[PDB]
């Protein structure tokens, strides 16, 4: 039938130890980076690619949720597929009910709720992924970071996964509010390039952009072009 | 609507008219009333065309799961038991009739009748609203042991007769011959329907 | 850290102090229980899956000791690890294909099939009551668009595209050799699979000790190569 | 759903969860009542003076009906639940009988409820002891004590909460028919009782009053302090 | 920690053994069966003079001919009492006759081993009743006193002592009882044994007493009647 | 199975719900939050932990949520649980407005929610919400109001109180510096910046390390307003 | 110590300790002995008396016109499973309009008691039954146990110290097909008295006899009723 | 240990509950079957635990359907439960699909059923193996052997229980592909008399069954004359 009691209990210090551990799991995930320009948002995440046998074009970490929203994660993959399908479900309910593209702050509120429901339900562990949701509407960029604990932060530019501390310190000195989109992408790819360890290629780093035209993935040709000049 | 099936040695032959009428004006003057349930099991629809379609699709689903799970082509008796169950379980809600026919290694050609949710193998199992006008012809012209061409020209004649008299039936006559080789889908255009006494 | 463990992390699927799932990792330890090693590789024309076949008892009906499982008219399948779990994922995958065909009106692509099944193993790697199905299901199917497809889903829920792969005890040496050959490039493909697998095992297989599946662009229907044809490819290997 | 058996016997026949709930009551803010000739008074100790505090929303002496009010002590939230259930059930009684509930009816109800949560799946016992005081339709005064174990009793005057041993000793010593001859001797009895346990007697554990066929009457804090100086 | 449905290495449920130990802490009650009817007297064990003596009622009515004494977790026995009441009255409604004692103690005895922690469609009972009842009454078969316990075994007894000092007292029951005993002798005898066993000095307040005779309904002796019977001491 | 149950709904050997008190430890580590009840309005002042980084500040405030036409709530501790509680309160008050065609008083709302938090604290075995809430709202019965609720489901009305980090020092400073019934809205602003100045040990107080929203009455309508940054710098400078 | 807490835990020896401990219950029950002849199925029970004043608890339970049981162990379990058996027989005489064959009855009971023996948090029925029943195939004496297994016996003795009664019943089982009613009941009473301590004796009180056969619906004989059958027994 | 429930892999990846349950099957009494040219035969070393039991107590050859036999072992109640599940299976298949269920699909369904109990802490594995036999003009004879793990293998000759190894070494002595039922019965008899450790656990019964041509595909227990001639010859081969 399944366990009905919560598996996450307040430790005697009061800090939810399972969410500490889950955050440690995301902290070990593959590095990801997001930065918000003036007209859009960039998403670029490192492919921890094993043997060349892999069909790299088979699956992507940066999946669109509608015509104007993206996702990148850091940590456990299959859990991420769970949150992607759930998000697509939510945005579709919103589109049926109100006949409008779901504002990204809303979608991050709901998906944040779904990430919260499992820190408390019966016999399920919290997720192990920290989402980066970038979205555009009302002529404005959005970039949120959801964690296993369910809380979401609105960011100018952020980093997560392996070495996320040095990533964030790398962004503090290199993000400026008036950064156009392409130079933003340059800054992110440099950010990953700080601790890539493996000589990035157009196969092993993904790049996503959300602007007024909508969200999409940059094909490895274009990402190869941005991998020029670095 | 006049669908018809016949049993001969190597397989069957499922003729069927090609009109679906809405009251007194027709909606579709070409409509294949023979939807495959497997590679070699066709069901001739009739009655509520929507209902018959839903039954053909659900039956195709179960027959495909059961098909793969055994790893062997599902016997026609299996198919007419699932279409028989789905036609009997809903008999107050479906005005459907499905002369499910086909071939199978263990028995050869078969034509099961499933009006109202019953199951009865028969030599020739004609159905449809126009079928009430060809009982005379089929009874007078059916001789057991028909070669395939005899079955095809036979059912073409019969459905031709039904088409000339019946208003619920018109258009072209589809014919498929199911045997161990495979299905041989054929069409009879209105210029080829064998002419009978017209007055 | 470094193998740290606290509470019930070593008993169910909850994050240890490091962030690992000891039950999933142990499940990967559990695919090595079957004592087998399977391989699938794909060239431009077809995707081939070759496996061991250990019939030691001699009373085993050799027709039923098989890790190939026709998923649809166009989708191959090779299990590995624990047996009965593999049987179960085969039933569930077949049900997925029939349901995709019923609801959506066409053949389920291999990517959506193996994606779906991975979604159904993740649920085990997240709920606490049932364990992960200890069996890495490999698929092979010919999509009309992208061509030969080989996807590997495991107890961890992962899956990905492959130009070659292998599952079982000798996944390491298998993948090593397949590195060493893919870096050196596919028509025969089968010669590659049997050469690799026989290499990492170093057996010089007999035509009855293995099995072969192929799905070609010219022939979408998944199919099994008999011991006679596997005898053909083997003897075609010895005579060079 | 959670169906574990929380309350189970232990190797002495004890229900440890019940003894523990009664432990939680023994740390509750001390309450007392008395049963007089035409009046019934309840006193709830001080609880949490806290000069920024609001008085009205931190009392322990809620109304259950026109003729039935109750103190308590312990997990105040739980007592809010029991109070709520008892209110809904009083009104359902007026729906199905047309007669206002006797104090025996509502008290035996709540005792049934506490007994069920002592004995069901995945439910802890309530940590509340309720001294429901009220007037039967004939007007006789009524004091019923209900503890987490579910056993209830009529009482002349009984004290619940922390230090209920010493206070119960007090009513054992000082409850006499001279004590409850009049109203003010009754209320000076209650406050004279808690004053052994209420720090700085005067304006801390204000009280409540109910007169025969009269709705619940409550302090009147200044009037509490009149009695304060009158006893101190 | 283990479950509620665990059998020990000896073959008894734990919860029924620990529960039958829990009944050993209750106040001693005793009743006796005679051919004239059956009496029931139970020590209240008043804890403080502030208590109302008529509050502790350990001998309650189940119908016009069935008086149910108890001992132990007095809270638990409320579900038993209400169960029996609803039972005999539904029996009267459906079958148009009074309900036999064996039928009642059997019915109400079906809710003694009905406890678990995994079936639980409702939040059903999570432990055995910590109640030892003694259903007394008269039917067409006449006077009968059926013991019952947490383990659900309902047994016919001529006279039985249950509770804290029920052992010694029971020795007094086998010591004094004889089949040809008259009912007033039953009352006197039982009060003698309770006076033997009680800690506090006996009086007409900290006990109760009821009987059910072939023509008399269930009845609880008031203060004056109890005193009149205790004049013999 | 029973090995795994944490038993979050049981008393201790001394009658203390371990999960509720551990939760009180968690909120004990949360950011301090305090509001004050006055005559002409009510203000809330919460230490923000979004301090300062590459955050965007897309929202109007951090810990202040709007509940109906006439109320506002401040959470402290577990952010997600605070989200669930806020959504639930909005649902309650709007159901009251459906079923009665008037705004819901603060006391009824707080009781409706605190019955929920109590409900988790009693059965079901789920962990209790580790989220303390301070409410502010006007109603035509009792005027401006301040309600503190905590994980145990207990709540109380207050005239000014502080929950979270250094809550003891905060309530102490309120005891020393609250003039009952004589604190004005501006007096409340000044005192609140006093307490938050003394308690927040991060050291020089900024406009960025807190936010304050005030509620008052205006023309038969209630106004729930957050203080812009210029007003915060003005009031801290005034505090200097 | 870590394997004996649950029904769903296989030991390292591949046994379920809770089920074995459940059979210890029936092994502690008051001895009850059944057996059968070519025409009759006899039961014989020692009704334990807790106190001298207390009455010996009933061990026999009417199940239907042709089927009777003899419990030994947890009594409330016995009345539960008895209520189930009764509902089965009533349903059979309702639908099929004919008495339930006994073997099918003990099969239903078998599948019933098997369910909790395999699901977590349940407990095996600690009630060990003998069932006597006459049908078209002749009289029957089934034994059931906490392990949900059922047996088809010539003559079986369950309860505390039952091993003596089974010893005697091995000594004389070969005679049971030919015995009439009275001789049969004599065998049962002797073997049952083999179980008790030497000094204590069978009496009209502590014995019950429920006989069922061809020309006789099932009938239970109480304290004065065993007089005729409770004679001699040297 | 690490072995307190099926839903817990060890550090080496072995669900100890399934292995233990197999150790429960291996403590029971050995049963054997042999698929041959025209059907399947079953023997059962049914140890009788006391002289009180009726001849025919604790039968271990069931009838899950008229064209399928079932020989079990181990904890026997669980075997009965598999009898109910399988019988419901074939009944469901005849009501759905209108003909006798192919045994292969029946061991698929039942094998998934047993396997359904080795994933959860909420239930334990069936501690019982068993064999299924069937004959049909369409597919001949077939013998599948489910074990506690739920895996289904087709055998030419099988053995489950305590003396599985010796019974296997006995079964490999046969050219069972080239024998008929009426000669297989003797050899299964000799097998059971040989593998049975006599001096330990004496007094068993022999309970045989086949299904094939001579029984028109209808699974039925062996005629008593054939069972007695069989025991006579097998015992004579002991000598």
């Amino acid at each position: 039938r399944g366990y009905s009691f919560s598996l996450t209990t307040f430790s005697p210090s009061g800090k939810l130890v399972q969410i500490e551990y889950a955050l440690a799991a995301v902290a070990g995930g593959a590095p990801s980076v997001g930065i918000k320009a003036a007209n859009g948002v960039v998403l670029a995440t490192e492919k921890k690619q094993k043997s060349i046998l892999y069909d790299e074009r088979s699956v992507h970490k940066v999946e669109p949720i509608t015509k104007h929203i993206g996702l990148v994660y850091s940590g456990m993959g299959p859990d991420y597929r769970v949150l992607v399908h759930r998000a697509r479900k939510l945005a579709q309910q919103y589109y049926l009910v109100y006949q409008e593209p779901i504002p990204t702050a809303q979608l991050v509120q709901r998906v944040a709720s779904v990430m919260q429901e499992y820190t408390q339900s019966g016999g399920v562990r919290p997720f192990g992924v920290s989402l980066l949701i970038c979205g555009w509407n009302e002529g404005r960029p959005y970039l949120f970071q959801s964690d296993p604990s369910g809380a979401y932060f609105a960011w100018k530019a952020t980093a997560m996964g392996k070495n996320y501390v040095n990533g964030k310190t790398f962004l503090e000195k290199r993000y400026n509010e008036d950064l156009e989109l392409e130079d933003a992408i340059h800054t992110a790819i440099l950010t990953l390039k700080e601790s890539f360890e493996g000589q990035m290629t157009e196969d092993n780093i993904e790049v996503g952009i959300c602007n007024e035209a909508g969200f999409r993935r940059l094909t490895p040709t274009e990402v190869k072009d941005y991998l020029a000049a670095i | 609507t006049t669908i018809m099936a016949v049993e001969f040695d190597g397989g069957v032959v499922m003729g069927s008219d090609s009109r679906v009428s809405a009251g007194e004006a027709v909606v579709n003057r070409v409509f294949d009333k023979l939807s495959p349930l497997h590679e070699r099991i066709y069901c001739a629809l009739s009655g509520s065309a929507a209902d018959a379609q839903a039954v053909a699709d659900m039956a195709a689903y179960q027959l495909e799961l059961h098909g793969i799970e055994l790893e062997e082509p599902p016997l026609v008796l299996a198919a007419a038991n699932v279409v028989r169950n789905i036609s009997y379980k809903y008999r107050e809600d479906l005005s459907a009739h499905l002369m499910v026919a086909g071939w199978d290694q263990r028995e050869g050609g078969q034509v099961y009748g499933t009006l109202g949710g019953m199951l009865t193998r028969q030599p020739f199992a004609i159905g449809g609203s126009g079928s009430t006008f060809i009982y005379g012809y089929v009874d007078a012209a059916y001789k057991p042991g028909m070669s395939p061409e005899e079955c095809r020209r036979f059912t073409t004649d019969a459905i031709a007769l039904a088409m000339s008299r019946d208003g619920s039936s018109g258009g072209v006559i589809y014919l498929v011959t199911i045997t161990a080789a495979g299905v041989d889908h054929r069409v009879i255009l209105g210029n080829e329907l064998p002419k009978f006494y017209d007055e | 850290s470094r193998g740290s463990s606290a509470g019930f992390d070593r008993h169910i699927t909850i994050f240890s102090p490091e962030g690992r799932l000891y039950q999933v990792e142990y499940a990967f330890k559990a695919i090595n229980q079957g004592g087998l090693t399977s391989v699938a590789v794909r060239g431009k024309d077809c995707a081939v899956i070759v496996t061991q076949k250990k019939v030691p008892d001699k009373l085993l009906d050799s027709s039923t000791v098989t890790h190939l499982f026709k998923i649809t008219e166009n989708i191959g399948c090779v299990m590995t690890g624990m047996t009965a779990d593999s049987r179960s994922q085969v039933q569930r995958a077949r049900y997925e294909a029939a349901n995709w065909k019923y609801k959506y009106g066409y053949e389920i692509p291999v990517d959506m099939l193996c994606k779906r099944i991975a979604d159904i193993s993740q649920v085990y790697t997240q709920n606490a009551e049932m364990r992960p199905l200890g069996c890495c299901m490999i698929l092979i199917g010919i999509d009309e668009e992208q061509g030969p497809q080989v996807y590997k889903c495991d107890p961890a829920g992962y899956y990905c595209g492959f130009k070659a792969t292998a599952a079982g005890v000798k996944q390491t040496e298998s993948t090593s050799f397949l590195e060493k050959k893919v870096k050196k490039k596919f028509e025969q493909t089968v010669e590659t699979a049997i050469t690799c697998l026989s290499t990492v095992l170093s057996i010089d297989f007999k035509p009855s000790e293995i099995e072969v599946g192929v799905v070609t662009v010219e022939n979408p229907k998944f199919r099994i190569l008999t011991e006679a044809e596997i005898d053909a490819h083997l003897v075609a290997l010895a005579e060079r | 759903s959670y169906d574990r058996a929380i309350t189970v016997f232990s190797p002495d026949g004890h229900l440890f969860q019940v003894e523990y709930a009664q432990e939680a009551v023994k740390k509750g803010s001390t309450a007392v009542g008395v049963r007089g000739r035409d009046i019934v008074v309840l006193g709830v100790e001080k609880k949490s003076v806290a000069k920024l505090q609001d008085e009205r929303t931190v009392r322990k002496i809620c109304a259950l009906d026109d003729n039935v009010c109750m103190a308590f002590a312990g997990l105040t939230a739980d007592a809010r639940i029991v109070i709520n259930r008892a209110r809904v059930e009083c009104q359902s009684h007026r729906l199905t009988v047309e007669d206002p509930v006797t104090v025996e009816y509502i008290t035996r109800y709540i005792a049934s409820l506490k007994q069920r949560y002592t004995q069901s799946n995945g439910r802890r016992p309530f940590g509340i002891s309720a001294l429901i005081v009220g007037f039967d339709f004939d007007g006789t005064p009524r004091l019923y004590q209900t503890d987490p174990s579910g056993t209830y009793h009529a009482w002349k005057a009984n004290a619940i909460g922390r230090g209920a041993k010493s206070v119960r000793e007090f009513l054992e010593k000082n409850y006499t028919d001279e004590a409850i001859e009049t109203d003010d001797l009754t209320i000076k009895l209650v406050i004279k009782a808690l004053l052994e346990v209420v720090q700085s007697g005067g304006k801390n554990i204000e009280l409540a009053v109910m007169r025969r066929d009269q709705s619940l009457k409550i302090l009147n804090p200044e009037e509490i302090e009149k009695y304060v100086a009158e006893i101190e | 920690d283990r479950g509620v449905n665990t059998f020990s290495p000896e073959g008894r449920l734990f919860q029924v053994e620990y529960a039958i130990e829990a009944i050993k802490l209750g106040s001693t009650a005793i009743g006796i069966q005679t051919s004239e009817g059956v009496c029931l007297a139970v020590e209240k064990r008043i804890t403080s003079p502030l208590m109302e003596p008529s509050s502790i009622e350990k001998i309650v009515e189940i119908d016009a001919h069935i008086g149910c004494a108890m001992s132990g977790l007095i809270a638990d026995a409320k579900t038993l009492i209400d169960k029996a009441r609803v039972e005999t009255q539904n029996h009267w409604f459906t079958y148009n006759e009074t309900m036999t004692v064996e039928s009642v103690t059997q019915a109400v005895s079906n809710l003694a081993l009905q406890f678990g922690e995994e079936d639980a469609d409702p939040g059903a009972m999570s432990r055995p009743f910590g109640v030892a009842l003694l259903f007394g009454g008269v039917d067409e078969k006449g006077p009968q006193l059926f013991h019952m316990d947490p383990s659900g075994t309902f047994v016919q007894c001529d006279a039985r002592a249950i509770g804290s000092a029920s052992e010694g007292a029971q020795s007094s029951l086998q010591e004094v009882y004889h089949k040809s005993m008259t009912l007033k002798e039953a009352i006197k005898s039982s009060l003698i044994i309770l006076k033997q066993v009680m800690e506090e000095k006996l009086n007409a307040t900290n006990i109760e007493l009821a009987t059910v005779q072939p023509g008399q309904n269930f009845h609880m002796f008031t203060k004056e009647e109890l005193e009149e019977v205790i004049k013999d001491i | 199975s029973r090995r795994y149950d944490s038993r979050t709904t049981i008393f201790s050997p001394e009658g203390r719900l371990y999960q509720v008190e551990y939760a009180m430890e968690a909120i004990g580590h949360a950011g301090t939050c305090l509001g004050i009840l006055a005559n002409d309005g009510v203000l809330l002042a919460a230490e923000r932990r979004n301090i300062h980084k590459l955050l965007d500040e897309v929202f109007f405030s951090e810990k202040i949520y709007k509940l109906n036409e006439d109320m506002a709530c401040s959470v402290a501790g577990i952010t997600s649980d605070a989200n669930v509680l806020t959504n639930e309160l909005r649902l309650i008050a709007q159901r009251y407005l459906l079923q009665y065609q008037e705004p819901i008083p603060c006391e009824q709302l707080v009781t409706a929610l605190c019955d929920i938090k109590q409900a988790y604290t009693q059965f079901g075995g789920k962990r209790p919400f580790g989220v303390s809430l301070l409410y502010i709202g006007w109603d035509k019965h009792y005027g401006f109001q301040l309600y503190q609720s905590d994980p145990s489901g207990n709540y109380g009305g207050w005239k000014a109180t502080c929950i979270g980090n250094n809550s003891a020092a905060a309530v102490s400073m309120l005891k020393q510096d609250y003039k009952e019934g004589e604190m004005t809205l501006k007096s409340a602003l000044a005192l609140a910046i006093k307490v938050l100045n003394k308690t927040m040990d991060v050291s020089k107080l900024s406009a960025e390390k807190v936010e304050i929203a005030t509620l008052t009455r205006e023309n038969g309508k209630t106004v729930i307003r957050v203080l812009k940054q210029k007003e915060v710098e003005q009031l801290i400078k005034k505090h200097e | 110590n870590q394997y004996d807490n649950d029904v769903t835990v296989w030991s390292p020896q591949g046994r379920i300790h809770q089920i074995e401990y459940a059979m210890e219950a029936v092994k502690q029950g008051s001895a009850t002995v059944g057996l059968k002849s070519k025409t009759h199925a006899v039961l014989v029970a020692l009704k334990r008396a807790q106190s001298e004043l207390a009455a010996h608890q009933k061990k026999i339970l009417h199940v239907d016109n042709h089927i009777g049981i003899s419990i030994a162990g947890l009594t409330a379990d016995a009345r539960l499973l008895c209520n189930f058996m009764r509902q089965e027989c009533l349903d059979s005489r309702f639908v099929f309009d004919r008495p339930l064959p006994v073997s099918r009855l003990v099969s239903l009971i078998g599948s019933k008691t098997q369910i909790p023996t395999q699901r977590y948090g349940r407990r095996p029925y600690g009630v060990g039954l003998l069932i006597a029943g006459y049908d078209d195939m002749g009289p029957h004496i089934f034994q059931t146990c906490p392990s949900a297994n059922y047996f088809d016996c010539r003559a079986m003795s369950i309860g505390a110290r039952s091993q003596s009664a089974r010893t005697y019943l091995e000594r004389h089982m070969s005679e049971f097909m030919e015995c009439n009613l009275n001789e049969l009941v004599k065998h049962g009473l002797r073997a049952l008295r083999e179980t008790l301590p030497a000094e204590q004796d069978l009496t009209t009180k502590n014995v019950s006899i429920g006989i069922v056969g061809k020309d006789l619906e099932f009938t239970i004989y109480d304290d004065d009723d065993v007089s005729p059958f409770l004679e001699g027994l040297e | 240990g690490y072995d307190l429930s099926a839903s817990t892999f060890s550090p080496d990846g072995r669900v100890f509950q399934v292995e233990y349950a197999m150790k429960a099957v291996e403590n029971s009494s050995t049963a054997i079957g042999i698929r041959c040219k025209d059907g399947v035969v079953f023997g059962v070393e049914k140890l009788v635990l006391s002289k009180l039991y009726e001849e025919g107590s604790n039968k271990r050859l069931f009838n899950v359907d008229r064209h399928v036999g079932m020989a079990v072992a181990g904890l026997l109640a669980d075997a009965r439960s598999l009898a109910d599940i399988a019988r419901e299976e074939a009944s469901n298949f005849r009501s759905n699909f209108g003909y006798n269920i192919p045994l292969k699909h029946l061991a698929d369904r039942v094998a998934m059923y047993v396997h359904a109990y080795t994933l959860y802490s909420a239930v334990r594995p069936f501690g019982c193996s068993f064999m299924l036999g069937s004959y049909s003009v369409n597919d001949g004879a077939q013998l599948y052997m489910i074990d506690p793990s739920g895996v289904s293998y087709g055998y030419w000759g099988c053995a489950i229980g305590k003396a599985r190894q010796a019974a296997k070494t006995e079964i490999e002595k046969l050219q069972m592909k080239e024998m008929t039922c009426r000669d297989i019965v003797k050899e299964v008899a000799k097998i059971i008399y040989i593998v049975h450790d006599e001096v330990k656990d004496k007094a068993f019964e022999l309970e045989l069954s086949w299904v094939g041509e001579l029984t028109n595909g209808r699974h039925e227990i062996v005629p008593k004359d054939i069972r007695e001639e069989a025991e006579k010859y097998a015992k004579e081969s002991l000598k």
